[PDB]
């Protein structure tokens, strides 16, 4: 198996950059097949208290790793959905602004954008310099407000509104595009590997 | 890899680097380790040479006769000679632990 | 004598880890050499007496 | 009664892996804290070869001036030094790094640790013992290093150490910029426009490539030397606004100074710091690390520890000589009985190892040589000479 | 030196307290085990 | 343009989860420091082989290639074996200083370095110095006054 | 069309030490029906929707 994953990977990396930039940016992902099939974690919740995506946000940030340190248990495979940032974007109000889509995401990559660190007293340093520190700076939104109160600027008025006006900002599964329920109720499901021998 | 044979190549390169090195330099090497295990297996091997001479002697002593103790002596070299093929075939190699 | 001599080295040459290798070097060089003057005792040493 | 006290003698006797050596070259590791610049250690370097210059049994000394193993930067170096032959020579690598320790403890900046080299082609970086401590319980990473300093504290005063450290990047302070999002978006200045002068304040940029003497090198860009020392220069840098006006990010940043480590370290998967000791003569390598041991015990709970290196090998031998000895012994035996075609014939052939057993116990404990595993080799060996020995009688 | 001095010092030692003790032992060793049967018998 | 608690947060965890299912494991270690890089370091039982070792670890650490952040993904996670001994140091000084240090470091890049490589048994080099650049030092308060 | 009717994906960001995706997209609601999607405009050349 590693040899031939080993020829698929070399081989499939000279389209890596012929392929769509959106697929691109996802990127493919190899894998061999597994054999060795222990069982299933699956955390279901009766009460529906908590959604499949807190359940595996949970169990990948508690339970997963934490599994791994069993002797004999190789790897372990999460079903299930990673939170991630959605921004749902009413159009009428955009209309009503005069707005389009693309501003919205041009604003968020704006305001949302990474500071390169640097240190005080980096070589090349002239002569009678004593001290050298890093020197950080963040600029990349990190919570639910924050990504609220990304500017947008209007063009009618020119008044500077926040992006809920012209969306909803929530955090949800990263696809929706697949669901799973155990006895009627939201469910996430890690699966377990053998180590070789 | 072997660091004998690298430290011998590198140097044997450096021999021809030298050639062509510009007037004002100088090619050095401030940290060696190639003496050290040529040492290490010499003095072994002077060692061993010195446990047969004293085998050789004490049977000497006890037997009294050249060729009595002639006869048991020639038999180390020949076991250790067929040695050195068996760990040729088995793949290993030469160094302190073996000799 | 040889028989024990050779079979008292092999149980060790199986060990783990790196002192695993370190014996697994001495094994090879005491067993095969009592082996081989083992031959030669019988063989050579009654024809030179 | 023979039987008995040479039981007491294998069990009792402090215990080691390999013999230590001297291969003619020693490792200096020089390191001073996170506020050092390249100055302070060219000074402390400076002055160990000061220190090395009037001693004819060094050939030479080199130093490699940010760089060190465990951590690279402006803090850290490491000196490669090399000693005459044998012969020449009159002191071994041992009194000279005690002698470059005593010398550099007396007056440096920073810690500097003269090693030997490793026994082991590859088993770490020096000769000693090497331990990773570990946080179990996710007490958080402040009070590891807090654990870590008890450490040191109760290990200083141990007789079995002659010296332990930290072999990694010590702890530092920076300074953590906060961009105000709403005093931008007042001013009018984007925020693109402040992120891309800290991006490009002090960092490198790559452009292209141009020719030289028909070699391809790069182009690089920086902010001058001196627009890129102080927090002023960073504080001070100015960017056009849209009401006309220069805003420096003085008005729209906010200088915070912080304590953190700077350097992260990982072992099997859980936050880790390194250690590193040298046992102290009249103590083996085992004792010392069952003396640690027993130090760790004393720590909070949830900081665990774990031995990697030469250490861990050691143990493992340490642990399969018992078995290693019964297989032995038992695989004589076997073969005894089947080439006597006897039961009662072998035993008393068995029997006769505790003989050689008491003796070789009795010699090393004579020069006083540390159980290693040379010294399990020749119990095999002096199993079958015994052997050999009863069977030439029965 | 150190290297040479612990492989020989054991087994020095150990074929010393074999030879010795062995020459003047093991006869005894063997009467005894074989009078144990011996007696069994 | 990272910190180093970023990067221990990011990219050293998650490269360091799939390395449990490696085949012939030891221990692994894993180091984020200032200067920028993360190194992790895995151990197999003595007498396995490192060919083996290193196209698994290359197999089982793209598992996170997509979990990683953008930037790593595209930059590349390098997988080698390192000895971490070096045996030989080779140098080039100038007693008469007639040649300065960075062309001294040049002059055992452009040439010394390679011709090394091509020697049977020199896994790697290590040059402690730098090739020439053009080296472009800006001062900002010229830029601001001309607003570039 | 791609980013109102499909999830368009911008960047990254840090969440409980993780970082996670920001995606762009229509309402549900509106993205319900052929005629909500003609709906949809462009910014234009002159300014006008």
């Amino acid at each position: 198996v590693e040899m031939a994953q080993v020829d698929v990977q070399n081989k499939i990396k000279a389209v890596e950059a012929r392929l769509p930039q959106v697929v691109r940016q996802q990127g493919l992902q190899v894998e061999a097949s597994s054999s060795g099939f222990l069982m299933l974690v699956g955390i279901n919740s009766p009460n529906n208290q908590y959604s499949e995506v807190d359940l595996s946000d949970y169990l990948v940030r508690n339970v997963v790793e934490e599994l791994k340190r069993v002797e004999g248990v190789g790897k372990v495979q999460s079903f299930g959905a990673e939170k991630a940032m959605r921004i749902w974007v009413d159009p009428n109000k955009l209309v009503s602004y005069g707005l389009s889509i693309s501003d919205v995401n041009n604003a968020i990559r704006e305001n949302n954008v990474e500071i390169a660190p640097g240190r005080l007293g980096d070589l090349p340093a002239e002569k009678g310099q004593l001290i050298t520190i890093p020197l950080s700076a963040q600029g990349q939104l990190s919570s639910l407000e924050q990504f609220k109160n990304i500017s947008l600027k209007s063009k009618t008025n020119g008044s500077v509104i926040k992006l809920s006006d012209v969306a909803n900002v929530e955090i949800g599964s990263q696809a929706y595009n697949f669901a799973i329920l155990e006895n009627g109720k939201p469910a996430t499901a890690a699966a377990i590997q053998l180590s070789p021998g | 890899a072997n660091a004998v044979k690298t430290a011998e190549g590198v140097r044997a390169k450096i021999e021809e680097l030298k050639l062509n090195l510009p007037e004002g330099m100088e090619f050095s090497i401030p940290y060696d380790t190639a003496p050290f295990v040529k040492i290490s297996i010499e003095k072994v091997i002077h060692t061993l040479l010195e446990a047969m001479v004293l085998v050789f002697i004490v049977m000497y002593l006890f037997l009294h006769n050249v060729r009595y103790t002639l006869i048991p002596a020639i038999v180390a070299p020949i076991a250790l000679l067929g040695t050195f093929t068996v760990m040729l075939l088995a793949g290993f190699s030469i160094n302190v632990l073996t000799m | 004598i040889t028989l024990v001599l050779a079979a008292v080295f092999l149980p060790m040459a199986f060990a783990s880890g790196s002192v695993g290798v370190i014996y697994k070097q001495f094994t090879l060089t005491m067993s095969v050499s009592i082996l081989f003057s083992a031959l030669l005792a019988l063989i050579l040493t009654p024809a030179l007496c | 009664v023979i039987t008995g006290i040479t039981f007491a003698g294998m069990k009792y006797w402090p215990t080691a892996f390999m013999p230590e050596e001297d291969q003619g070259w020693f490792m200096t590791s020089f390191q001073l804290p996170s506020d050092a610049t390249a100055e302070r250690t060219r000074n402390v370097v400076n002055q160990f070869e000061n220190n090395l210059k009037d001693n004819p049994d060094v050939k030479s000394n080199t130093a490699i001036l940010g760089w060190g193993f465990s951590g690279a930067g402006q803090n850290v170096a490491v000196a490669f030094t090399t000693l005459k032959d044998f012969k020449e020579r009159t002191s071994s690598a041992s009194k000279m790094t005690s002698d470059v320790n005593s010398s550099m403890a007396n007056s440096t900046e920073g810690e500097t640790m003269a090693v030997l080299p490793p026994a082991i082609d590859e088993l770490g970086t020096f000769s000693g013992f090497s331990l990773r401590l570990q946080d179990r319980a996710n007490l958080g990473m402040p009070a590891l290093l807090a654990a870590q300093d008890e450490l040191m504290a109760m290990a200083a005063k141990n007789k079995k150490f002659y010296m332990v450290w930290n072999e990694g990047l010590p702890q530092g302070d920076n300074i953590s910029l906060k961009i105000d999002r709403e005093k931008l978006s007042a001013l009018g200045v984007k925020f693109s426009d402040v992120s891309d002068i800290i991006s490009t304040s002090m960092g490198s940029m790559y452009i292209n490539d141009f020719p030289n003497q028909g070699r391809m090198q790069q182009v690089i860009v920086q902010v001058e030397a001196k627009s890129r020392m102080q927090l002023k220069d960073i504080l001070n840098l100015k960017v056009m606004g849209s009401s006309g006006q220069l805003v420096s990010l003085s008005e729209v940043v906010t200088p915070q100074w912080n304590k953190a480590p700077q350097q992260y370290n990982r072992y099997n998967g859980r936050p880790s710091l390194s250690i590193a000791g040298i046992p102290n003569f009249d103590t083996s390598s085992g004792e010392a690390m069952r003396e640690m041991e027993q130090l760790i015990a004393k720590l909070p709970k949830g900081i665990g520890y774990e031995w990697t290196g030469i250490s861990l090998q050691e143990k493992q031998s340490e642990s399969q000589m018992a078995f290693l000895l019964g297989l032995s012994m038992l695989v004589v035996f076997l073969v005894l009985a089947a080439l006597y075609e006897s039961w009662a014939i072998p035993l008393s052939v068995m029997l006769v190892v505790p003989l050689g057993i008491f003796g070789a116990i009795i010699a090393i404990m004579s020069r006083g040589l540390m159980n290693d595993v040379f010294f399990k080799i020749g119990l095999i060996t002096i199993i079958g000479l015994s052997a050999k020995n009863a069977i030439l009688i029965v | 030196s150190e290297t040479q001095h612990a492989l020989g010092t054991g087994v020095f030692g150990g074929m010393i307290s074999a030879t010795i003790l062995a020459i003047f032992f093991v006869p005894v060793f063997f009467i005894f085990i074989l009078g144990a049967v011996e007696k069994l018998f | 343009g990272a910190t180093a608690k970023t990067i221990n947060d990011s990219v050293v965890t998650l490269i360091e989860r799939e390395l449990s299912g490696v085949k012939n494991l030891l221990y692994y270690s894993a180091t984020t420091d200032t200067s920028g890089t993360a190194e992790i370091t895995a151990t197999f039982k003595p007498g396995t082989d490192v060919e083996m070792a290193q196209v698994d670890v290359q197999n089982k650490i793209k598992a996170v290639e997509a979990r990683l952040p953008q930037v790593v993904r595209q930059q590349g996670l390098q997988v080698e074996a390192s000895s971490s001994g070096f045996l030989m140091l080779v140098g080039i000084n100038s007693p008469n200083n007639q040649y300065s240090e960075v062309d001294l470091s040049d002059y055992l890049v452009r040439n010394v370095v390679e011709e090394l490589k091509r020697v049977e048994g020199v896994g790697k080099v290590q040059s402690f110095g730098a090739e020439k650049a053009m080296r472009i030092w800006v001062d900002p308060n010229k830029l601001v006054s001309y607003g570039l």
